[PDB]
């Protein structure tokens, strides 16, 4: 069968982590705010010419389970780090995760990529280069994308599974 | 005195049985009216009809979306949303009857019934009433709840008001 690859999609409440992942899965944007619990989807794409079934976790930002986070991040093989473009908390936000991410899967090589979203908004807070400066010391790589438009959700999901390929 | 209503409950339109709450006016007046109202339906709209769309069990049974029927919604009489009235009252234990959130001085409309101690939510979200009647009812509703919420029959509020 097709390899299946499990992502993650983590970050801060609001920034867009269900909206990215029912774009993909579903082709629409949800406008409504429906915090979420824990989902699970499947997709099958192909990537670079090879088909592979996406598993997406979608895990919700609130602070207040930080500690039950780590058993997603153990069964998880890469993740997806959403920040929104007009939050810069949830810039800063991103900084624990990756480090809450190396820690408990105890490796400083963990698949990875920076996502700053809502970049449809005009409310800019957090400049590209900033976000680029940030992802090229991490060693991963860093999307822009738009729930709303679609701008730049495959790119997100599939550079995650480069990531993942280049790892395995 | 404080005030009490009741919710019919119905799993896919077939009656399940009669829950009564004591709306804890004497502590939170302006939250327990909220709820009052929107159980009497007298401003023209309230929870009559409306889903508990979030059930898991060992924790909650959450609903009171009347604007949009998808967890989403919800508005109280006061406005969209209203501010948070006190945290006096602890999430102690089955029977808890209080407002779903989203951050604080978020209240609108949706509300949970607790099946277990959720001390953790204590200080977030505004406790303002418990289970009179019918605990056996929301332990029923249960079991058609699951590991992040979503049901697996419709369960409404077939009726709801206010008990003399
Ligand atoms: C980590 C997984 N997780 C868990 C969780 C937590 C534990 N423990 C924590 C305590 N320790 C001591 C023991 C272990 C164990 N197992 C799980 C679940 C079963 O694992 C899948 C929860 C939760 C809540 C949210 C997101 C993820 C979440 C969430 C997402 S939005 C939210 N809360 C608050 C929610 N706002 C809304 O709806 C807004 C839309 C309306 C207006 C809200 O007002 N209410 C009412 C109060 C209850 C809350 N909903 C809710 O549903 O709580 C679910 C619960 C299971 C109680 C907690
Ligand atoms: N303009 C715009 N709005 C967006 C975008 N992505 C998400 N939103 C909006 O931001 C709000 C929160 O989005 P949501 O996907 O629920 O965020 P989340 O990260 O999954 N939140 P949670 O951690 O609670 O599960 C919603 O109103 C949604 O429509 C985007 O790219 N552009
Ligand atoms: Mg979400």
């Amino acid at each position: 069968s097709m390899t299946e690859y499990k992502l993650v999609v983590v970050g801060a409440v609001g920034v867009g982590k269900s909206a990215l992942t029912i774009q993909l899965i579903q082709n629409h944007f949800v406008d409504e705010y429906d915090p979420t619990i824990e989902d699970s989807y499947r997709k099958q794409v192909v990537i670079d010419g090879e088909t592979c079934l996406l598993d997406i976790l979608d895990t919700a930002g609130q602070e207040e389970y930080s500690a039950m986070r780590d058993q997603y991040m153990r069964t998880g093989e890469g993740f997806l780090c959403v920040f929104a473009i007009n939050n810069t908390k949830s810039f800063e936000d991103i900084h624990h995760y990756r480090e809450q991410i190396k820690r408990v899967k105890d490796s400083e090589d963990v698949p990875m990529v920076l996502v700053g979203n809502k970049c449809d908004l005009p409310s800019r807070t957090v400049d590209t280069k900033q976000a680029q400066d940030l992802a090229r010391s991490y060693g991963i790589p860093f999307i822009e994308t738009s729930a709303k438009t679609r701008q730049g959700v495959d790119d997100a999901f599939y550079t995650l599974v480069r990531e993942i390929r280049k790892h395995k | 005195v404080n005030p009490t209503v009741f919710f019919d409950i119905a799993v896919d339109g077939e009656p399940l049985g009669r829950v009564s709450f004591e709306l804890f006016a004497d502590k939170v007046p302006k939250t327990a009216e909220n709820f009052r109202a929107l159980s009497t339906g007298e401003k023209g709209f309230g929870y009559k009809g409306s889903c508990f769309h979030r059930i898991i069990p060992g924790f909650m049974c959450q609903g009171g979306d009347f604007t949009r029927h998808n967890g989403t919604g919800g508005k109280s009489i006061y406005g969209e949303k209203f501010e948070d009235e006190n945290f006096i009252l602890k999430h102690t234990g089955p029977g808890i009857l209080s407002m779903a959130n989203a951050g604080p001085n978020t209240n609108g409309s949706q509300f949970f019934i607790c099946t277990a101690k959720t001390e953790w939510l204590d200080g977030k979200h505004v406790v303002f009433g418990k289970v009179k009647e019918g605990m056996n009812i929301v332990e029923a509703m249960e079991r058609f709840g699951s590991r992040n919420g979503k049901t697996s029959k419709k369960i409404t509020i077939a009726d709801c008001g206010q008990l003399e």
